[PDB]
């Protein structure tokens, strides 16, 4: 009698994910005319109003 | 902001077997024969990068 078997077995897998997002705001403000400390108010770097 | 990411498997296996007998009669004889074998093989390999 003569028997032989032979089995091959091979997995191959691999996931990739990359994800990339950027926000920029900016805001720039120009005043001229006053002297007074409501002027000096107004120049308050830091609110548009 | 980027990420990287790799996770592989590899597996194998394998197993064969002979068994021979012979024997002559006309004074009985008997002859045995017993193969086995196995063979296993498993692979692992991860990678992340962030």
């Amino acid at each position: 009698g003569v028997s032989v078997g032979k089995c091959r077995g091979i997995l191959n897998e691999i996931k990739d994910r990359n994800k990339r997002d950027t926000m920029v705001e900016d805001l720039v403000v120009l005043v001229r005319g006053g002297a007074s400390e409501h002027i000096t108010t107004l120049a308050y770097q830091e609110l548009p109003t | 902001a980027n990420d990287l990411l790799s996770k592989v498997k590899k597996d194998k296996s394998d197993s064969f077997g002979v068994t021979i007998g012979i024997g002559p009669a006309g004074s009985p004889l008997l002859v045995g024969v017993g193969v086995s074998h196995s063979q296993d093989t498993s692979f692992l390999n991860e990678l992340n990068k962030y």
